[PDB]
C-alpha cells in the first residue's frame, strides 16, 4: 500500500498537529531520515490516535 | 502487511498528474469505438490479403 | 365512408384511404391514429400525453414495433381479454380511444371492441382435486356446447384431462373464450406456503410491470411473460411463487437449468431445502411436507419411454398432487409434441410461461395461448438497453465475398454440401481472424458460434483456440470454461449449437457467428442473450458487439435475413460491413496464397456353462 | 512470524529512505 | 392488505381531467410590472472598479448546470464582461478565480475587455478543483482595489456556488476592513443562502440584504448577470464628490505605422493625448505618459442614460377613449383584441407616457425602455 505525501500536506500536519513537528525536530536531524520518520509515524499508534 | 510511503517536495506532482491523464486517455482509447463502426466502409476498397 | 370523394391519388390504396375520418381541431394533443381496416394503432412518442398513451396501449394492445419516434400497436382479441380481466370495461376504453386519437374512432373499431370484450369470463376452468371443471354463470352455454361433447361422468361438467386444450381452442374459435384465474386468496383446499422474498432482494420496475400484467385484478392469471436474458425472468418466477404462496412445480429444458433454478429459490426467496425437491436422473427424492416445491426437466413428465419404478412413483405423485402454480421456463419448446402434454398431465391452476425467445419456425408458437394463456408482458429491449438493465449490443453483418474457385465448385453442389462449402470460404476465415485479433486487444471476451462441428474444429485448429462441441467431455467443458472466464490469456472460445441452449457460460462482450442452423429465429436471440448479460454495462461508453459473418452471393443472406427479421422486429439494427480496415496490413494471414485456398477447397471436397466360458 | 513482520517493516522503511536519497 | 401488483391498473388515460385566455396571461403581466411601477433617479456608481471572483472548485463540477457549473459560469462571465464593457466602458476590471485554497488573480485590473476575455477563455480549459476560501479572495480584492481612486467605486462580485469556506484567518476582520475601505460587495451564490455571504452583503452594502441573490433556473442566472451590469445606487452618506481630470484624444490618421506609448508596437491608428501628444491603441484607456484618462464622447455617452432613467410607460385603461388606431413610434395598428362580443374589450395594448401623453405598443415599450433611452413622444412635443 502506498500513500502520497506532498510538502503542503507535511506543513498542514506540522501546523495542525504540534506533536508531529515536536517529534520531527528531535528525530529527523539527529537519528533517522525524513521518509523513515514518516513511515515510523504512519506505522505508529500516535497516527491512529 | 507492508507500509510504503511516497514523499513529494511540491515539485513532482505534475509527473503523476500527467500519468493520471495519460492513463485516462489510454482507457478512453481502449474503450473507444473502432474506426469501421463509426465510419462507412462501402466506398473504400474490398477486403483481401 | 363519411361522404368523402376518392381522389385521383387515392386509387393506389387498396381500400385503405382513411381520409373520410375528419380531423379534430384539438388534434395536436392527441397522439393516436386508429386504422379502421385492421385496428392498427399509430402512436407518436414525441407528442404531449405520450406516457399516458404508451401505457394505455400496452394495457390494451400488442406493440407491433417500438422504434424511437413512432410506435406501432395492434388491437387484438387477447389484449382486450387481458384488459377486461384486470378490470377495464368497454365504454371507458372506447371513450379514451376517442379522446386520445386525432381521427374519430370508426364504427368497425367500436364493433370489434364490443364484440371481443363482451361474453368474456362466462366459461371458467377450475381444478377440484386434480379434476378439470368448466364453470359457466349462465345455463344455456352448456346447451351451446353441443358439438364437441367430450363430457366424462353451479353450471358445470367434467372434461377429459387430455382434451382440455381442444376445449380451449373450441372455445376460442367461438366468441365465448375460456378463462382461468387462480384466486389463491379464496383457495383453501391447497395448503399455503411460507415462501416469501428475502429482504435483501431488489426488484426492477419492468419486472413489477410484468407481474402487474400477470397479477392484475386480484387473481393469478395464466399467460406468457417474456424478458431479456439478464433482465431477471427467473426473479419474476421467484416473485410469482412468493405472491401465490402455493405449491409450485418448475419445468426446465436442461438439468443445469433445474439446478440453477433450485439455487435461485434457495438464494432469492425464503424457501427451505426440505421444501425444495429435484426430479432428475440422479436425484428423485422429494419433500415429505404437505406442500413444497419441485424443479424438474420437461422430459421427466412427457417421456413415453420405459422408465424407472422410482420415476414412475414420482410422476404418479406429481399427477396425484394438485398444484396451484407451474413455472414453465423457456416456453417456446412447450408446443413440441411431447412437451404440449405437460400442462394436461400436471393439473396446475396457474401457468406462467417464462422465456426470452418467443418465436418458432413452425406456426405452433401461436398455440401457446391454448397451452398457457394470453400474452401478458412484452419487455422493450431498447428501453432496457438505454437505462442500463440490458447491454448495448452493436449488431453487425460482415459481408465475406465468395472466392472464385470456391464459388465455381459451389454452383454444381448439393445443398448439405453447399453449406459445407460456403461455411469454409477463406474470406470468413480472414474476417474472423481479424475480429478475434482486434477485439482480443480491446479486452473483450469473445464467444464464436458455429453449429457445424467440422467448422468449429477447423477454425480452432487454424487459430489455436479452444473449441467446445457436443461430444467434448464435461470436465473439459468446465476447465476450458473457467480458463475463458478467468485466465486472460484465453479470450476466444469457439462454441457449437450446445452453447445456443441453456449451458452456463462466462460473460462476453463480443460474439461472432460463423455458421448457423438455417434461419432459426429462436437461436439468434438465444445467442444474443449471452452477450446481453455483460458486466461492463454500467460503464459509460460501453458497447457490446454482435457479428453475423455471412458469405456474399451465397445462401447466407437468405438465411441471415430470416435470422435478423426477428431481431429487427424487436428493433435491433444490423449495420452491414463489407470492408475491414486491416486486411492490407494484417500480421498473420489465413489462406492468403491461392495454393492454400485451393488446398482448403480440395480438403472440403474430400471431406465428404461354468468352465467353457473361458473359451471365447 | 513476529521477527519477519519486524524485519520486513524496518527494511521496507530503509528501502524507502534509500530510494528517497537516490532520487534526490 | 396485498401486494402492489394485485390492486388495480394505474388508469393513466383517465388521469387527464378536462375567451378569458387573454386575461389569464395579461393579469400576470400586470403583476410582473407591478413591482416595476416605482422609479426615481438614483445617483449610482458611474466610475466602477469591479472584481469578479470566480469559484474554481469541486463544487463547480456539479451536474446541475449544463454541462457542468464551470463551463456555463465561464461563458456567462465572458458574456458579462462583453456586455458590461458595452454598457460601462470607462470602468476598470479585474478577474480572479478561487482555486485550490488560494485566490489566483488571473488578470490585472484594466479597461481592456479583450485581455479579460482571453484570461477567461484560458481559465476555461482548466479543471476546477480545491476547497474555496472566501477570505483569500476578499483580501486579494482589498489589495487590488487599494490603488483605485476615491471617485472610482470599489465593487466586488463573487460567484460562490459552494456552501462552506475554509479561511486561513478571521473573515469578519476582512469584512470590517472592506466596510472601512468603502468596498461594496454583491455575492451571487449558486446553491443556497450562505450566512457569511449574507452578512457580507448586508454589512458592506449598508444594511441592505437584497445584494445576496440565488438563481432559480438557467435563464434566471443570465437575469442575475444582466441586472448585475447596472450601476449600483450610492448611499447618501457617501461623499466622494470630486472632479476628475481627463482629456479627449483625437484619432490620428497616418499611413506610416508608429510606436504607441502603451505597447511599444507599430499601430497605424492611434489617439494623441491632448495633455502630452501621446498615442495609444484603445479607448477608454489611461494615457501611459501623464496618467490621463483618455476617452471618447461615446464612452460618457454610454453612461448618460443611467442618469436619465425613463419613467415606465403606463398602459391606458381599456374603458377610456383611445387616442389613435396605430402606435406612435412604429405605427403598428393596435390590435382590437376583443375577447368575445360578451367578453368585450380587454388589455388595450397602448402604453401612454406621462410626460408627453403619447401611446405606444408593447414592442415599442420593450424597445424604448432598454435599447433606446429617449421617448420619441417626449421629443415630438415642441417645448
Ligand atoms: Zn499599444
Ligand atoms: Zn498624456
Ligand atoms: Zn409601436
Ligand atoms: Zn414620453
Amino acid at each position: 500500500v502506498n500513500v502520497n505525501l506532498s510538502r503542503e500536506k507535511i506543513l498542514n500536519i506540522f501546523e495542525n498537529y504540534p506533536i508531529v513537528k515536536k517529534a520531527y525536530t528531535d528525530n529527523v536531524p539527529k537519528n533517522f531520515k525524513e521518509p523513515e520518520f514518516w513511515a515510523r509515524f504512519f506505522s505508529s499508534k500516535l497516527f491512529r490516535k | 502487511a507492508t507500509l510504503h510511503i511516497n514523499i513529494t517536495t511540491a515539485s513532482d506532482e505534475v509527473a503523476q498528474r500527467e500519468l493520471q491523464e495519460r492513463q485516462a486517455e489510454e482507457k478512453r482509447k481502449q474503450n473507444a469505438v473502432p474506426e469501421w463502426h463509426k465510419q462507412s466502409t462501402i466506398g473504400k476498397t474490398a477486403l483481401g490479403r | 365512408p363519411a361522404d368523402f370523394v376518392p381522389d385521383s391519388v387515392s386509387g393506389m390504396f387498396r381500400s385503405h384511404d382513411f381520409s373520410y375520418l375528419r380531423l379534430r381541431p384539438d388534434h395536436a394533443s392527441r397522439p393516436l391514429w386508429i386504422s379502421p381496416s385492421d385496428g392498427r394503432i399509430i402512436l407518436e412518442s414525441f407528442s404531449p400525453l405520450a406516457e399516458q398513451a404508451q401505457d394505455f396501449l400496452v394495457t390494451i394492445a400488442e406493440p407491433i414495433s417500438r422504434p424511437s419516434h413512432i410506435h406501432e400497436y395492434k388491437i387484438t382479441a387477447y389484449s382486450l381479454y387481458a384488459a377486461v380481466s384486470v378490470g377495464l370495461e368497454t365504454d371507458d376504453i372506447i371513450s379514451v380511444l376517442d379522446r386520445l386519437s386525432k381521427v374519430p374512432v370508426a364504427e368497425s373499431i367500436i364493433n370489434f371492441i364490443k364484440g371481443a370484450t363482451i361474453s368474456y369470463g362466462k366459461v371458467k376452468l377450475v381444478i377440484k382435486h386434480n379434476r378439470y371443471f368448466v364453470e359457466t354463470t349462465q345455463a344455456d352455454i352448456l346447451q351451446m356446447l353441443l358439438n364437441d361433447s367430450v363430457i366424462g361422468p353451479v353450471h358445470s361438467f367434467e372434461i377429459a384431462n387430455e382434451s382440455v386444450e381442444v376445449v380451449k381452442k373450441r372455445c376460442q374459435e367461438i366468441d365465448y373464450p375460456v378463462l382461468e384465474e387462480y384466486d389463491f386468496r379464496n383457495d383453501h383446499r391447497n395448503p399455503d406456503l411460507d415462501i416469501d422474498l428475502k429482504p435483501s432482494t431488489q426488484i426492477r420496475p419492468y419486472q413489477e410491470k410484468s407481474l402487474s400484467k400477470m397479477f392484475g385484478n386480484g387473481r393469478a392469471r395464466s399467460g406468457i411473460i417474456v424478458l431479456p436474458c439478464g433482465a431477471g425472468k427467473t426473479l419474476v418466477g421467484i416473485t410469482a411463487a412468493c405472491t401465490i404462496k402455493k405449491s409450485v412445480i418448475v419445468l426446465c429444458t436442461s438439468s443445469v437449468s433445474v439446478m440453477q433454478w433450485r439455487q435461485q429459490f434457495l438464494q432469492w426467496c425464503t424457501l427451505q431445502p426440505e421444501n425444495c425437491a429435484v426430479f432428475t436422473s440422479d436425484n428423485k427424492e422429494m419433500f415429505q411436507t404437505e406442500s413444497g416445491l419441485v424443479v424438474s426437466t420437461y422430459s421427466m413428465v412427457a417421456n413415453t419411454r420405459n422408465r424407472s419404478h422410482d420415476s414412475q412413483k414420482v410422476m404418479d405423485f406429481l399427477t396425484g398432487r394438485e398444484w396451484g402454480f407451474i413455472i414453465l421456463d423457456e416456453v417456446h419448446v412447450v408446443p413440441a409434441a411431447m412437451f404440449r402434454r405437460v400442462v394436461s398431465t400436471i393439473a396446475a391452476h396457474a401457468k406462467l410461461g417464462l422465456t426470452a425467445t418467443l418465436v418458432r419456425e413452425d406456426d405452433k408458437i401461436g398455440d401457446l395461448n391454448f397451452l398457457i394463456g394470453p400474452k401478458l408482458y412484452e419487455a422493450n429491449w431498447m428501453e432496457l438497453s438505454q437505462k442500463g438493465h440490458i447491454a448495448n449490443v452493436q449488431c453487425a453483418e460482415v459481408w465475406c465475398p465468395m472466392t472464385a474457385e470456391f464459388y465455381q465448385e459451389y454452383l454444381r453442389e448439393t445443398a448439405r454440401k453447399r453449406m459445407l462449402l460456403y461455411i469454409m470460404n477463406p474470406t470468413k476465415f480472414q474476417a474472423c481472424q481479424f475480429l478475434i485479433q482486434y477485439h482480443e486487444r480491446r479486452g473483450d471476451k469473445i464467444i464464436v458460434f458455429s453449429d457445424n462441428v467440422y467448422a468449429l474444429q477447423e477454425y480452432a485448429l487454424k487459430m489455436g483456440k479452444p473449441f467446445i462441441y457436443g461430444s467434448t467431455p464435461q470436465q473439459e467443458r468446465m476447465n476450458i470454461l473457467q480458463n475463458f472466464q478467468y485466465n486472460d490469456q484465453i479470450n476466444t472460445i469457439f462454441l457449437s449449437k450446445v452453447g445456443d441452449t441453456s449451458i452456463d457460460l462466462p460473460e462476453a462482450t463480443c460474439l461472432i457467428q460463423i455458421s448457423s442452423h438455417y434461419g432459426s429465429r429462436r437461436q439468434e436471440a438465444q445467442r444474443l442473450g449471452r452477450i446481453l448479460r455483460a458486466k461492463r454495462r454500467n460503464d459509460e461508453g460501453f458497447n457490446a458487439f454482435f457479428y453475423s459473418l455471412v458469405s456474399k452471393d451465397t445462401q447466407e443472406m437468405y438465411y441471415s435475413t430470416k435470422r435478423q427479421a426477428f431481431l429487427v422486429d424487436q428493433g435491433y439494427a444490423f449495420k452491414v460491413i463489407t470492408h475491414l480496415h486491416g486486411m492490407e496490413n494484417i500480421p498473420n494471414l489465413a489462406y492468403a496464397s491461392p495454393r492454400e485456398r485451393r488446398e482448403l477447397l480440395q480438403e472440403v471436397l474430400l471431406k465428404n456353462h461354468p468352465l467353457i466360458r473361458k473359451m471365447y | 512470524d513476529n521477527i519477519k513482520m519486524t524485519l520486513q517493516q524496518i527494511i521496507s522503511r530503509y528501502k524507502d529512505a534509500d530510494i528517497y536519497e537516490e532520487k534526490r | 392488505g396485498g401486494y402492489a401488483w394485485e390492486d388495480e391498473i394505474k388508469r393513466s388515460w383517465d388521469l387527464v381531467k378536462v375567451m378569458a385566455s387573454l386575461v389569464a396571461s395579461i393579469v400576470e403581466a400586470r403583476k410582473k410590472r407591478t413591482a416595476k411601477k416605482n422609479i426615481t433617479p438614483y445617483q449610482r456608481g458611474i466610475i466602477r472598479s469591479l472584481i469578479l471572483t470566480l469559484d474554481c472548485s469541486e463544487a463547480m463540477l456539479e451536474k446541475d448546470l449544463r454541462p457542468n457549473r464551470h463551463a456555463m459560469i465561464i461563458q456567462y462571465a465572458i458574456d458579462f464582461v462583453h456586455e458590461f464593457f458595452d454598457q460601462n466602458p470607462i470602468s476598470q476590471m479585474g478577474i480572479i478565480i478561487m482555486r485550490n485554497g488560494l485566490a489566483q488573480l488571473v488578470s490585472q485590473v484594466s479597461g481592456n475587455p479583450q485581455d479579460h476575455i482571453d484570461a477567461l477563455k484560458s481559465i476555461r480549459k482548466q479543471e476546477p478543483k480545491g476547497n474555496p476560501s472566501l477570505q483569500n479572495a476578499l483580501e486579494m480584492a482589498r489589495g487590488l482595489l487599494l490603488p483605485v481612486p476615491a471617485h472610482c467605486t470599489r465593487e466586488v462580485l463573487i460567484v460562490f456556488g459552494s456552501l462552506s469556506t475554509t479561511d486561513p484567518g478571521d473573515i469578519h476582520q476582512t469584512i470590517d476592513s472592506l466596510v472601512s475601505e468603502k468596498i461594496r460587495v454583491k455575492v451571487l451564490g449558486l446553491s443556497a443562502q450562505v450566512a457569511i455571504c449574507k452578512e457580507l452583503c448586508k454589512a458592506t452594502n449598508y444594511g441592505d440584504e437584497s445584494f445576496y441573490k440565488i438563481l432559480l433556473d438557467e435563464t434566471h442566472l443570465k437575469e442575475l448577470f444582466n441586472e448585475a451590469v447596472t450601476p449600483l445606487p450610492v448611499n447618501k452618506i457617501n461623499k466622494g464628490f470630486t472632479l476628475v481630470k481627463m482629456g479627449f484624444p483625437t484619432r490620428i490618421f497616418e499611413d506610416t505605422p508608429t510606436f504607441c506609448s502603451c505597447h511599444s508596437k507599430l499601430v497605424y491608428g492611434g489617439y494623441f493625448c491632448p495633455n502630452c501628444h501621446s498615442k495609444v491603441c484603445s479607448l477608454p484607456t489611461v494615457c501611459p505618459c501623464c496618467d490621463l484618462m483618455l476617452i471618447l464622447s461615446t464612452h460618457l455617452a454610454r453612461s448618460y442614460h443611467h442618469l436619465m432613467p425613463l419613467k415606465t410607460f403606463a398602459e391606458v385603461p381599456t374603458t377610456e377613449k383611445f387616442r389613435s388606431e396605430d402606435c406612435f413610434s412604429c405605427q403598428s395598428r393596435f390590435p382590437i383584441l376583443k375577447n368575445h362580443k360578451n367578453g368585450k374589450l380587454l388589455t388595450s395594448s397602448r402604453y401612454r407616457c406621462e410626460d408627453c401623453k403619447q401611446e405606444f405598443c408593447v414592442d415599442c415599450d420593450v424597445f424604448i425602455h432598454e435599447i433606446l433611452h429617449n421617448c420619441p413622444g417626449c421629443e415630438s412635443k415642441p417645448v
